[PDB]
This record gives C-alpha cells, sequence and structure tokens, in this order.
C-alpha cells in the first residue's frame, strides 16, 4: 500500500488505472451517455503528437465519467487537481515509453527523457459563479464563464536563487522551498569560514512568468438582487498573451486563498484572506457563435506558433462537412433559407434578416502598401413604428455575435465610450480601462433609442463611421487606436404614430447627413391588413402553444451549428475580387438613385461583396448589383412617395 | 563554473579583435576594423566603442555568440577586461562603454519573457517623457569610523551599502563604515519612459509601457514623442507596487541551521519588475541631387506637386494647395523692436458630412514628419497642453511632453472643431495669440515656445450651410478664434451627373487591391527630402 | 486546541415573545438609537433596513503550522483582526535540540470560517420628532451569511459587542471603543417568492381561500380598499403583480413574462394610494420621486467597500 498523508490517492495504482483507461476508451460516452464508425478515441492524439515535439495535452471529464474504471479517478482529480496531475505527468511518460516498446524508431530518444508533460482538464462539471464558493470547497478544479476587462504586466519570480560568495572565487546555488529562499549565510567553511559573508545578484538567477487578469463574471442564474462583480486570477508561463479584452471566455482553474500585508514595513497580516483563482486551462471559442477575423490576428497567430503554445484560436473543419457545405451551396434556395433560418420565431421581415446576414458576412478587407485600409463593415440603421421585433432582433444579434457591447439611450458619454483613466483598488496606481467602442473591435456594436442620446456622445461617431480609428489626448495617454467594430442600431420616428404624407428624410428628428451616411436603412411601417397579420398571429401563438419552440423547425429551418460553421469557413477562406461586368450596373444604379450621397456607393459595393462571399464565389458578378439596388429601393420603399 | 570559461572567452574575443584589421581593400574582403576603431576612439578619449553582431558571429560558426547572448552578464566583466588588455597591448583615468547594434531579431514588449534575463535583446517602441541628468555613483571612497584609512573601492550595480575589509583589522566593530564624496568617480545618468507603437498593437489594448535607463556618453540621444529602436540587457529593479496580488510571495532570510546560538530574522521581501537598459539606441521612423535637379527644371511641377499630395482623394485643388503651403513657414525674424510674429500659417475647412475632409487629415498625419491626430472633443486642455508631475519618485518634477506642445516646426491636425469645449478653445486662443504658452499648477510656473500651424475640420451648426447667410451665423465660435486664420475653405456638393459618374468610378476602382489608379508624378520618398530642402529657402 | 476538531457551527435564535407570555420579555424590537450603552453583549433583537452588505470571504480561526524536521504540528490561535506569523522553530522536539529547523503553514489543515458585515438603518415611524436617524454595524460568519439581502424588513438577533478603536489618536481620552454586533438568526415579515414549500396547513389556507369563490374579483376588491372603486385598475395591478409566463426560444433568446401599466389621468382622484399600497404589500418593492436624484439614483453606482478593498 502506498498513500499520501491525509489523502486517499495511490501513485502506482492510479498509474495502472490511467494506462488501462487510455488503452481502453472508444467513444464510450456516445454509448453510455446517449444513443449516438471510429475506434480508440484517445489513442490517436498520443500516436500523432510524438513527432511534433509538444509537451501539452488536453483532457475531458465526460470520458472519465463514461469509462468503467475512472469514476473514482473523477473525484480524486477533482479534490486534488495538482497532485493528481503531478502523478499524471509521470504516468503519461510511462505509457509513452511502454507504447514505444511495440515500435522501432529512428534515434529521437534524446528528447523524450529530458522532456516534461502536463495536462489541461477543460470540459468539466459546471459551477455557479463564485457565490457557491464558501470556504468548504476551496482549492478544487473549477469552471466559469466571463469576459475580460483589464490585463497586467509580467511578474517575475525567484526560480534559481543564485548567490555570490565575496571571496575564494566561488559562486553558490540554491533553489526555492515552498515559495521562499533561505540564503546560506555561511561561506563554504572548508575554503573559508565567514558565517554571514555572501551577496545576491539578480542578473544570474532564473525568473518565472506570471500575469493577472481582471475578469467580469457572467453566470446563468442569479439570486434576487444580484449585480456584476470583478475577480482577479493568475496565469503562468506558456500561457502569456492568450486572453485579453474583447473576448468572451469559458475557463477552468482552481479557487484559492491568500493573505496580504498590512504595509510595506513589517509582517502583520489580515484576519481575512483575499481570494483569487489559479488557472488550469482557457477555452477561447464555443459552438453557439462564430469566431474572430483570421486576417486581423495574424501577428498573434505567428507569435503563438513561435512560442509553441497552441491553445485553440480558430475552429477546425472536417472534409465530410466541407463536402456537405458544397452540396448545400448547390441548391438555389439558399438566398431565402438563410433568412428563414436566422429567426424562425419572427414574421418574415425578409429584407431586414437578409441584410443582417449580409452584415454578419461582413464583406471585404483590403489594404494598401502603406497608406490604405478598407474594412468589412457597413453601418445599419432601423426605423419605423414601435411594437415590433426590432429590439428582439438586436438582442439576438448581440447574443450571437462574439465581440460586441450593448448601449442604450442617453445613458452614455464620450468619456465612457473612448478611453478613460481610473485607479486600481489594490495596487493603488494609475491604471487604464478599455472603452466600449474599442471592446467590440471586430464584430457588432448595438444601440437603441438613437435619437434621445446626448449630442456630446453623438459627436464621436463621425470618425468611427469613416476610418474606424478613435483618438485620445488626455492625462498621460497619447495614442490612436483601432475600432474595427461594426455599427447596427435602431432609431425612433419624429413625434409619434408616424406621418404618412411627409418626406421621411425630414420626419425623424435627426439631421440629414447623419442619416444619409448610414450604408443602409430599413423601414418598419405598419400597413395593417389581413394576409399579413393573421399569419403572424398564428406564427407567434404556436410559439407559446409548446413548452418550447421545437415544432418551429418545420418549414425548412436549418440548425444553428452547420449554419455558423458554414459562415465561419466562408468568412475565413474566400476573397472575392471585384469584377468588370458589375461596373455598368452599379454606376447607373447609383446615378439613377441619386434623384442621396456618395456613401451609398460604398454601401452597395460592400454589400455586393458580401453577397458574392455568399454562394462561396471567389468573384463578384453582375447579379449582386441587381439584388443590392433592388433591396436598397425596397428597404426605403421608393414606390410610396 | 565560468571561472574557467570567462577567461577563455576573453582570450577568444580579444584574438578575434586582433586577428582582424582594416582590410576593406577596393570594397572587397571585409576585415573587421576594431583595431583602428579603438585607435580613432583613443584619438579623442571617448571610450564608447561600438560592435556589430554579424561580424562577431561569423567566426567560430556563431556558437560563441549563441551562448554569450543568453549568458551575457556572466562574461561581461571579462569582455571589458579583454578590451582593456588589447588597449594595453596596442596603445599607450579609464572608464569604458560598449554597445551592440544591428541585431537581427526584434521583440515587442509583449514578446519578452523571463528566459531573457541578463541577455542582450533588441526592442523598439516610443517615447513619452524624459527625466533629469543626475550624476550617478560609479566609484566612491569610504573611511574607517575610527581612523583615516580610506578605501577607494565600490560596490556598483546594487548592494551599494557596505564594504567590510579594513586595512588595519584591529577594530571593535568593523562591520559598518563611513563615506566620502570627493575621492570618487561619476558618470552621466538619464531616465525616459518607453511606449508601445501604434502599428503593432492588439485589439482591446492600451499602449503597455515600462521604464528604461541610460548610462555613459550615449545619453542625450533620447527624445520625447518619437519611435526608437533600443538595444540592451534585461536589467531588473526592486519594487513594492506589486503587493496585494494573489499567490504566494517569495521572501529572503539568512540561514540559522548548522550554526546556532548566534524582527530578529532579518527577513527582506523581494518582488521585482522588469525594466530595461540600453547600450545603444537609434531614432526609427547621393544622386538625389541629380533627381531634384531634373525635377526642378520643369515649370508645371507646381501643379504636379499640388495634384500629387492627395491621389487617394479626388479634386478639391484648393485643399491640395493649402496643405502644400501649410508646411512652409514664414520668416518670423522680420522686426527691429524684438516684438515678433507668428511666422507660419493656419488653415481650416468647412463642408457637410459625406465629404472627404477626413481623408486629407489621414493623408497628412500619415505623411508628416511631425504631427498628431487627436479627437478634438474627447480631450482636455491637460491633454493638449502639458500636465506635469508633482515631486514623484523622490526626485524633482519634469515638464511632460504636451500633445499640442508637439508640432514644433510641424502641424497639429485636429478633427471635430465644432464640439470643442470653452476651456480648450481658450487655451488654443492663448497658444495662437502669441507663439508662446504659459502653464502653472501647485505653484510651479512654466514657459514654452512653439510655432504651430493648425489645420482643423469645421462642422457647421446644423450641417447645412445656408448659402444666403453669412459665415458667423453658421460657424458658431467666438470672434478671436475665428480670426487669426489666414484661410477659410468651403466644400459643398451639387448635382452634376457627368462628374459624379466618374467620381463613383474612382471610388469603386479604389476597391481593387493596390491598383494603379493613384499613379502620381512621384512618391513620399523624394517628396519628404524636397520639403526638407524647401523649408529653408528665404525668399 | 479543540477548535479545529469542530465540524459544526452554532447559530442561536431568541424566543418569540408569544410563548414567553405563556407561563411568563427580555428582547423586544429596538432601534439604532435606543441602545442605552449598558446593553453591550446582552440578548437583543434590533429591526431596521439593510443598506449595503459586502461579499462573503474567508477568515482564519486556527493556524496549521507543520515542522520541517520535527514533523509535528503547532496551533497558533488568532482572534483579533491581525497577528504576527510564527517563524522560528519553538517545536517541542526542537526544544531539546541544538538545531531549530524552520516551520511553515498549511492551506487545508488550518481552520477557516466566513466573515461578512452588514449595516442597519432605523425604521421611519420610530424616529423622534425632527431627528435624523443614525447607523450601526454587524458582523456575520459561516452559515447564515446567505440569509440577508438589502431593502427588506428584518429582525436581527444576537449580542452587541465592542472592538479595538479609540477615535483617531487626537480626539481621545482613552478606553474608547468602536463597536459591532453578532448575527445569529434572521426572521423577516416579508417572505420572498423563493420560500414557498407547502406544509400541512398553508394548503388548507389556500383551500379555504378558493372555496369562497369569486376569487379574482375578490382579490381586485381587497387590493387597497382604502380608496373607492376602480376595480378594473385594481385588477390591472393584480395582473401586474402576477407578471405573466416565462418562455424560452432556445435559439439564443427568451421573452419576458412581465407586465407594464400606467394610470394616466387628471388630479383630484386618488393616484398615490395605489403605489403606496403596492410597495407595502408586494415584496422587493421600491418608490421614487419624479425629479431630484434621478441622475444616478436610478442607475449603477461606484464605491469602495469598507471591510475590504474592492470596487463594489
Ligand atoms: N376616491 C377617493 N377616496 C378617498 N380619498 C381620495 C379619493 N381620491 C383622492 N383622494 C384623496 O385626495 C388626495 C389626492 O392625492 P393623490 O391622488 O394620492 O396624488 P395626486 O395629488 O398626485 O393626485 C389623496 O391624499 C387622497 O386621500
Ligand atoms: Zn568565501
Ligand atoms: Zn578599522
Ligand atoms: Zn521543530
Amino acid at each position: 500500500l502506498r498513500i499520501i498523508w491525509g489523502t486517499n490517492v495511490s501513485i502506482q495504482e492510479c498509474t495502472t488505472n490511467f494506462r488501462n483507461f487510455l488503452m481502453s476508451f472508444k467513444y464510450k460516452f456516445r454509448k453510455i451517455l446517449d444513443e449516438r464508425d471510429e475506434e480508440l478515441y484517445y489513442i490517436k492524439q498520443l500516436n500523432e503528437m510524438r513527432e511534433l515535439g509538444t509537451s501539452n495535452l488536453n483532457l475531458d471529464a465526460r470520458n472519465l465519467l463514461a469509462y468503467k474504471q475512472t469514476e473514482d479517478l473523477y473525484h480524486q482529480l477533482l479534490n486534488y487537481p495538482q497532485e493528481v496531475i503531478s502523478i499524471m505527468d509521470q504516468t503519461i511518460k510511462d505509457c509513452m515509453v511502454s507504447l514505444i516498446v511495440d515500435n522501432n524508431l529512428d534515434y529521437d530518444l534524446d528528447e523524450i527523457e529530458t522532456k516534461f508533460y502536463k495536462v489541461r482538464p477543460y470540459n468539466v462539471g459546471s459551477c455557479k459563479g463564485m457565490r457557491e464558493l464558501n470556504p468548504n470547497d476551496i482549492d478544487k478544479l473549477i469552471n466559469l464563464k466571463g469576459l475580460v476587462l483589464r490585463s497586467t504586466p509580467v511578474i517575475p519570480d525567484m526560480k534559481v536563487a543564485f548567490f555570490k560568495c565575496n571571496v575564494c572565487d566561488h559562486t553558490m546555488a540554491v533553489e526555492i522551498d515552498r515559495g521562499v529562499i533561505q540564503e546560506p549565510a555561511r561561506c563554504e567553511r572548508i575554503d573559508c569560514n565567514e558565517p554571514n559573508s555572501m551577496s545576491l545578484i539578480h542578473n544570474r538567477c532564473s525568473f518565472a512568468d506570471k500575469q493577472v487578469i481582471k475578469l467580469q463574471e457572467t453566470p446563468d442564474f442569479v439570486p434576487d438582487g444580484q449585480t456584476p462583480h470583478s475577480i482577479s486570477l493568475c496565469v503562468y508561463d506558456e500561457l502569456v498573451d492568450s486572453c485579453r479584452a474583447g473576448d468572451r471566455i469559458e475557463v477552468t482553474g482552481t479557487f484559492r486563498s491568500i493573505p496580504i500585508r498590512a504595509n510595506s514595513r513589517q509582517r502583520v497580516l489580515k484576519s481575512l484572506y483575499k481570494t483569487y483563482v489559479d488557472v488550469v486551462h482557457v477555452k477561447k471559442v464555443s459552438d453557439k457563435r462564430l469566431d474572430v477575423d483570421t486576417s486581423t490576428i495574424e501577428q498573434e497567430l505567428m507569435q503563438n506558433k513561435v512560442d509553441h503554445n497552441e491553445v485553440e484560436e480558430v475552429r477546425q473543419i472536417t472534409d465530410q462537412d466541407l463536402a456537405k457545405i458544397r452540396e448545400v451551396a448547390a441548391r438555389e434556395d439558399l438566398y431565402s433559407l438563410l433568412a428563414r433560418s436566422i429567426a424562425p420565431s419572427i414574421y418574415e421581415l425578409e429584407d431586414v434578416k437578409k441584410g443582417i446576414l449580409l452584415q454578419l458576412f461582413g464583406g471585404t478587407n483590403k489594404t494598401f502598401t502603406k497608406g490604405g485600409r478598407y474594412r468589412g463593415d457597413i453601418n445599419i440603421l432601423l426605423c419605423g413604428d414601435p411594437s415590433t421585433s426590432k429590439s428582439q432582433i438586436l438582442q439576438y444579434v448581440h447574443k450571437i455575435t462574439p465581440r460586441g457591447v450593448y448601449t442604450s439611450g442617453k445613458g452614455s458619454s464620450a468619456v465612457g465610450l473612448t478611453a478613460y483613466i481610473t485607479r486600481d483598488v489594490d495596487t493603488k496606481q494609475l491604471v487604464l480601462e478599455s472603452g466600449a467602442l474599442v471592446l467590440s473591435d471586430g464584430g457588432v456594436c448595438c444601440i437603441d433609442e438613437f435619437d434621445k442620446m446626448s449630442d456630446s456622445t453623438r459627436s464621436v461617431l463621425h470618425e468611427v463611421m469613416e476610418q474606424q480609428t478613435i483618438s485620445i489626448a488626455k492625462a498621460g495617454i497619447i495614442t490612436t487606436l483601432n475600432a474595427r467594430s461594426s455599427i447596427l442600431a435602431s432609431a425612433n420616428p419624429i413625434g409619434s404614430r408616424y406621418n404618412p404624407n411627409l418626406p421621411v428624410t425630414e420626419n425623424i428628428d435627426l439631421p440629414p447627413p447623419l442619416l444619409s451616411r448610414f450604408d443602409l436603412v430599413y423601414l418598419v411601417l405598419d400597413k395593417v391588413d389581413e394576409k399579413n397579420d393573421r399569419e403572424l398571429a398564428k406564427h407567434l401563438t404556436n410559439l407559446y402553444l409548446e413548452d418550447k419552440p421545437e415544432h418551429i423547425s418545420q418549414d425548412d429551418v436549418l440548425p444553428v451549428e452547420f449554419l455558423t460553421m458554414y459562415i465561419s469557413y466562408a468568412k475565413e477562406h474566400i476573397h472575392p475580387i471585384i469584377t468588370e461586368a458589375a461596373k455598368t450596373e452599379l454606376v447607373r444604379a447609383y446615378v439613377g438613385m441619386r434623384k442621396a450621397t456618395t456613401r451609398q456607393l460604398e454601401s452597395m459595393i460592400r454589400l455586393a461583396e458580401a453577397h458574392a462571399k455568399m454562394k462561396l464565389k471567389n468573384v463578384v458578378e453582375l447579379e449582386d448589383v441587381q439584388e443590392a439596388v433592388r433591396l436598397i429601393r425596397s428597404a426605403i420603399k421608393d414606390y410610396a412617395t | 563554473v565560468d571561472d574557467v570559461t570567462g577567461e577563455k572567452v576573453r582570450e577568444a574575443f580579444e584574438q578575434f579583435l586582433e586577428d582582424f584589421s582594416v582590410q576593406s581593400t577596393d570594397t572587397g574582403e571585409v576585415e573587421k576594423v576594431y583595431r583602428a576603431q579603438i585607435e580613432f576612439m583613443k584619438i579623442y578619449d571617448l571610450n564608447t566603442i561600438y560592435i556589430d553582431y554579424q561580424h562577431l558571429s561569423m567566426r567560430e560558426n556563431g556558437a560563441l555568440a549563441m551562448a554569450i547572448s543568453e549568458q551575457y552578464y556572466r562574461f561581461l566583466p571579462f569582455l571589458q577586461k579583454g578590451l582593456r588588455r588589447v588597449v594595453r597591448k596596442y596603445a599607450p583615468e579609464r572608464v569604458f562603454q560598449i554597445s551592440f547594434f544591428n541585431l537581427p531579431t526584434v521583440h515587442r514588449i509583449r514578446d519578452i519573457r523571463s528566459e531573457k534575463i541578463g541577455s542582450l535583446l533588441s526592442i523598439s517602441g516610443t517615447v513619452t517623457r524624459t527625466s533629469e541628468v543626475r550624476p550617478e555613483l560609479y566609484k566612491a571612497s569610504f573611511t574607517c569610523d575610527m581612523c583615516r584609512a580610506i578605501v577607494d573601492n565600490v560596490e556598483q550595480s546594487f548592494k551599494y551599502t557596505e564594504p567590510t575589509f579594513c586595512p588595519n583589522p584591529s577594530c571593535e566593530n568593523r562591520a559598518f563604515w563611513t563615506l566620502n564624496v570627493t575621492r570618487s568617480r561619476f558618470l552621466d545618468w538619464q531616465k525616459v519612459r518607453i511606449q508601445e507603437n501604434a502599428n503593432e498593437i492588439p485589439t482591446g489594448s492600451m499602449p503597455r509601457t515600462l521604464d528604461v535607463i541610460l548610462r555613459g556618453d550615449s545619453v542625450e540621444r533620447a527624445k520625447p514623442g518619437d519611435r526608437c529602436k533600443f538595444t540592451g540587457v534585461e536589467i531588473v529593479v526592486p519594487d513594492v507596487t506589486q503587493l496585494g496580488l494573489p499567490g504566494v510571495k517569495p521572501s529572503s532570510t539568512l540561514d540559522t541551521r548548522g550554526i546556532s546560538k548566534t524582527r530578529s530574522l532579518g527577513v527582506r521581501d523581494l518582488t521585482y519588475k522588469i525594466s530595461f537598459l540600453a547600450c545603444h539606441v537609434i531614432s526609427i521612423g547621393s544622386d538625389e541631387i541629380n533627381e531634384l535637379k531634373e525635377m526642378v527644371k520643369d515649370e508645371h511641377i507646381y501643379d504636379k506637386l499640388v495634384r500629387s499630395i492627395a491621389p487617394a482623394v479626388f479634386g478639391h485643388e484648393a485643399v491640395k494647395k493649402g496643405i502644400l503651403l501649410q508646411m512652409l513657414g514664414g520668416v518670423h525674424k522680420s522686426t527691429v523692436e524684438g516684438i515678433k510674429l507668428r511666422g507660419d500659417i493656419n488653415i481650416c475647412v468647412v463642408g457637410d458630412p459625406s465629404t472627404s475632409k477626413s481623408q486629407f487629415l489621414k493623408y497628412v498625419v500619415g505623411f508628416a514628419p511631425r504631427s498628431v491626430y487627436t479627437s478634438g472633443k474627447a480631450s482636455s486642455a491637460a491633454g493638449l497642453t502639458a500636465a506635469v508631475v508633482r515631486d514623484e519618485e523622490g526626485g524633482d518634477y519634469t515638464i511632460e511632453a504636451g500633445a499640442l506642445m508637439l508640432a514644433d516646426n510641424g502641424i497639429c491636425c485636429i478633427d471635430e472643431f465644432d464640439k470643442m469645449d470653452i476651456s480648450d478653445q481658450v487655451a488654443i486662443h492663448e497658444a495662437m495669440e502669441q507663439q508662446t504658452i504659459s502653464i502653472a499648477k501647485a505653484g510651479i510656473h512654466a514657459t514654452l515656445n512653439a510655432r504651430t500651424s493648425i489645420l482643423a475640420a469645421a462642422n457647421p451648426v446644423g450641417g447645412r450651410y445656408n448659402r444666403k447667410l453669412s459665415l458667423r451665423g453658421n460657424l458658431n465660435m467666438t470672434a478671436p478664434i475665428m480670426s487669426r486664420f489666414d484661410l477659410f475653405f468651403v466644400i459643398l456638393d451639387d448635382c452634376n451627373e457627368k462628374i459624379d459618374t466618374e467620381l463613383a468610378s474612382h471610388i469603386v476602382d479604389l476597391h481593387m487591391k493596390r491598383d494603379e489608379a493613384i499613379e502620381p508624378p512621384f512618391s513620399a520618398e523624394q517628396l519628404r527630402r524636397y520639403i526638407k530642402y524647401a523649408r529653408t529657402f528665404k525668399p | 486546541p479543540p477548535n479545529l476538531t469542530r465540524r459544526y457551527f452554532l447559530y442561536f435564535k431568541p424566543l418569540s415573545q408569544n410563548c414567553a407570555r405563556r407561563y411568563r420579555i427580555s428582547s423586544k424590537p429596538l432601534s439604532v438609537r435606543q441602545i442605552k450603552g449598558d446593553f453591550l453583549g446582552q440578548l437583543i433583537t434590533v429591526r431596521g433596513i439593510i443598506t449595503r452588505v459586502s461579499d462573503v470571504k474567508p477568515a482564519v480561526e486556527v493556524i496549521a503550522y507543520t515542522c520541517d524536521q520535527c514533523g509535528y504540528e503547532v496551533f497558533q490561535e488568532v482572534n483579533s483582526r491581525t497577528f504576527t506569523p510564527l517563524s522560528e522553530c519553538t517545536s517541542e522536539e526542537c526544544s531539546q535540540n541544538q538545531t531549530k529547523g524552520q516551520l511553515f503553514m498549511s492551506t487545508r489543515a488550518s481552520k477557516f470560517s466566513a466573515f461578512q458585515e452588514c449595516k442597519i438603518q432605523e425604521l421611519s415611524q420610530q424616529v423622534p420628532v425632527g431627528h435624523i436617524p443614525r447607523s450601526l454595524n454587524i458582523h456575520v460568519n459561516g452559515t447564515l451569511v446567505r440569509s440577508l439581502s438589502p431593502g427588506d424588513i428584518v429582525d436581527v438577533t444576537g449580542i452587541f459587542l465592542p472592538a479595538p478603536y479609540t477615535g483617531f489618536k487626537a480626539l481621545k481620552a482613552g478606553l474608547l471603543t468602536e463597536t459591532y454586533l453578532e448575527a445569529q438568526f434572521v426572521r423577516q415579515h416579508k417572505k420572498k417568492f423563493a420560500s414557498f414549500s407547502l406544509t400541512s396547513d398553508v394548503e388548507e389556507r389556500v383551500m379555504e381561500l378558493i372555496t369562497s369563490g369569486d376569487v379574482y374579483n375578490r382579490l381586485a376588491k381587497s387590493i387597497a380598499p382604502e380608496i373607492y372603486g376602480n376595480l378594473d385598475v385594481k385588477k390591472a395591478l393584480l395582473l401586474l403583480l402576477v407578471g405573466g409566463v416565462d418562455k424560452r426560444v432556445g435559439d439564443g433568446m427568451k421573452i419576458r413574462g412581465d407586465i407594464n401599466v400606467c394610470l394616466m389621468g387628471d388630479p383630484g382622484v386618488a393616484k398615490s394610494q395605489l403605489l403606496k399600497a403596492i410597495c407595502k404589500i408586494s415584496p422587493r418593492g421600491v418608490y421614487t420621486t419624479g425629479k431630484g436624484s434621478s441622475g444616478v439614483g436610478l442607475t449603477a453606482a461606484v464605491m469602495k467597500d469598507p471591510v475590504t478593498d474592492e470596487m463594489i
């Protein structure tokens, strides 16, 4: 019997059990968990990983929950994550060498023995924010889900406590013991005996890498009277430059505790221990929404490649799903099926939904040698009678988009939009905080009640809507940053109940140019009549008829997952270059519609590029101009007046 | 371990320096000139030698440098000792400096980790402040507290507190010491603040910054508000600002095991930041005579210049001419009383939105030697002008590099002119009435000098500019600031299909990646030198 | 000590005077001002309203110090706000040992218990004439930390105990003490919606309520009978209270089962009796004026917490 004091964990028994489970796991969860070809789920990763020289590996929890001989390992890695993982770091190499026994290989053995190994349990049991963590359940594997606010600099830590003897031309070496250094005051008595003659040098020693990340907690349930909170944590080396502001995150780690000094003067501490979290893994993507622009993050991609840390940054594809995508693109009913699928719970609003999907496509991202940049984003505005699904659509877009923020009415100011300067509550130093305009850098920006919002705030957007670059000049901060976010907002009519017989360009309580520069606008007038109302009424009542709208899937509605993966692949893989035929229709359509400024030309070209991106065309074609102009005219409803 | 390796490295490096000489024969085989380099250095007694990485790394297959770079400090004393030995060998009151420039690799501030400690590493960034020259403690004498015995040694980098050995060891307490000021050596010092560069920033990101320090004669090569390419070693310094943070904190303590019967523990807390040092820095960011001679001979080159300053923009020749003449300043020395003029000039434009006013801004800021793009609204006078520090970090204050304070002999392009506050327009009026500024806070007074030529963008009250009314009723800004302006421009559109078709043609053609539609007479490369030559012609 | 062997906290609750009357008191509902000074530590029951309570956090009660060489533990006990760590080896084996190998602490063996503070503010009707009320502080630990939420009627119970503070070192005469109270049990006349479990009698109450019939209009009638008529408006208020039904789309959206009402009309007729009765009866209620502190009083605020550095 071998055991750890105050513990029920065995080293060799756990090693044997781990090896047995590793050798025996073939989609056991597809059989036990549910009803859902392949073989040896786990073993492929370990077979492939050897030749690429990587000291990392991921790991699930459902697999241990499924396999017969890992249920007890479940609670033991739960309660004692660090100890169980230190065991696994040896068990993995044991299995590696016991699996090479059945193979003859070129002499690569110089590396594996000197190597190290580590794991990353990522998909684990759910946790209910931090309110659940009363002190009974400290120091345990945990999970969470929140966004990023603030990032700190690098904290070095004493890892090799070098030491310089003052005489006898001798150095000295000593290492850390549970996070402290005990300088040997002596001077190597044999050669010289000076009980307290030694020095310290920093350049010699080795240092660790640590960061601290301020995070905003976003739970799924909250009590009666809850409010947002902030937490601090700590990541360590090989994970630097991974998470930052503007990313939603599902994370894993270990809740912990620590006291703090009462001053920089003596050792007297607080009866209350400041809490924190130490990271184990970070999940940077999820299934219910697409991912970041790939061309926007090339530098970080290459940096991570060089650093040999390859946590997920973009979703991966399958050839069978690629073929399925090409098959689905063959049929011609895409152009309406996408609209029917974006929001099955709402009446048609066909052009509105079509424009939303084209915006999600985005469009073109070109650049010049040094003096140009043209990003894929077309500002959108809504307007019309209230009591419709405008707010519902906006909230849906905010949910489904990964990188965006919601702003409402006059509750906002220029200071709280662009960069603003504040102070930390612990370090008591001048630290900054990112603004909502920049937080959505690439994605969606949602506004509602665009009319009552203050003029001071309404001033800033003039340059955002053009060059996507905010500028800042205040205390100790002079830099121009990037705000590639997109704009998608609603507007309210002048007065109330609208005015049919009046020019709508003057019936909004909003100046001409601010409305004209919008790439496209949509109108939600009422036009009450049957054949458009009874159908809507049933459409919405059948939603409630069921406990949850799953019968809504009828009438040719796609699932979210394949739709999103198709969108992501199309966004990341194709680049339609402008063509020649579209010119003679685009120019004429623009000139004829002028009878109201040149910005609609940019709107039309950027939307036709998104249309070409749809259908997976690598080239524009004349037809997109036709759809763009026709939809613009229908959106403004030219026929009425 | 390097008690053996270091001297071998010294010998190998001095042999490297000696075996090479000045061959450079007919621009052929390049032999390293370090001998004559140190000779020419001894000509003026400067002792600030330079070294190039490529030549050093050529010989010995570069494994030498491979190990030296990561273990730089462990051998640096021996490197300087070998340099001294070579000086003794081949040349006839001695403090030296060294540097390594033209490194192959570049690391941003985010590309620095804890495995580059004491290792040479090239960085590039930006400057936002400087500091005060304060002579630093190179060597310093001490004396015994019971006699005149002087010790002319020094503990230099850190641990600058106490020597031990006394020439006459008969002393009740030889542990502590006295000090002295004159029998000592000193060398210059300077501090700056380094900053991120815009063209390499991530999303949701602030310009993460840190502090770097200089030494020796290489000082005076720093500059506020400029991009620079530093090179040095990963020095680190203590700090306590990192308190109150999670995790366990390392702490030092002398041992009390093995020897016994001898806060009593003398526990010292350790927690360090990662600053940087610089051995050398450079400012980042001929047949030209024949080129410019050929250019000048033409007559319509005026029109060529006018039309070449904004190919990315269409028409509006007035804006082109105004921007071309803005960079040129007028002679401000034309007085006899000593009361002076605002030699340079000012510009401003008007026009409804859906116009290309901002294109001119972005062009000029992306081409100007000195310039800055700011908000115009989201900015305080403290941001435009300089808000200074009040006796922080022990030393004295220092004048911050003001944003508007910048643009010395340059431009300060500012957008969104309508929404400016009251105080900021008051400050701009003060800065414009004279070519001087005055500041004060916490009792301190300041006096600056600058000749700024402002180009800004107007925004009428309602956006619509009533053609039948006067300028004042629509401009909405007080008479003094409205005045002092040499030029006013108006840019409003009208229905003209023949030209609008071609305008849309250009706009859509711009959506052809790096097309040839912007074919100018010539490029910024030679335009900048033309501007530099023309800035001082004195008509 | 025996403290670390304790697997059970304790939290008293005082008697209800209804039974103290049976056979024949000590603690009645009191005020933030009627302490009288002499009540330091006695059994008390104070009412009021909770304004701000910090988030729960751990606090040590017993230290776990293990010896590197002796391999034996040590129990350092702390009951004040601060202490000083035990570094040098005073171990029992080290006592009979020249060497004194250093010791350290544990992160799991050492005991812990939560610590959370709350503030009461006096109820309105019991304030004397033209008198501005004042505040008070309490301390909480362990289990009952979750039974407090701001804005509710409360009857706190415990004991009023002192603490080491003497003004701030200039306006002092010695022996001065800042004070606090102990939290041991919470009862509130307002039962939130989350406390609903049926029993052997409340179902009987519902049964006898529904037996009478005409329940809907009877509710509409019993809604604030101090005013006259407008059964339609009282019914509309009843349906506002009900709220509706919650439905989830499941496609990344839900919809509110919520109601919004207005009572536009000229003055003279009753207008505010409705709102006052609604705030009186409904839980989680709120009342506001029209103008005044509407700039940020209806919006999020920024503040540093007293008992711990944080931007709550
Ligand atoms: N139907 C009614 N029965 C009894 N009293 C009434 C009635 N209507 C109004 N009142 C009295 O008239 C006053 C009117 O005030 P109220 O309607 O509450 O606010 P407001 O002054 O804004 O209308 C109340 O104080 C109330 O006592
Ligand atoms: Zn020695
Ligand atoms: Zn002496
Ligand atoms: Zn001991």
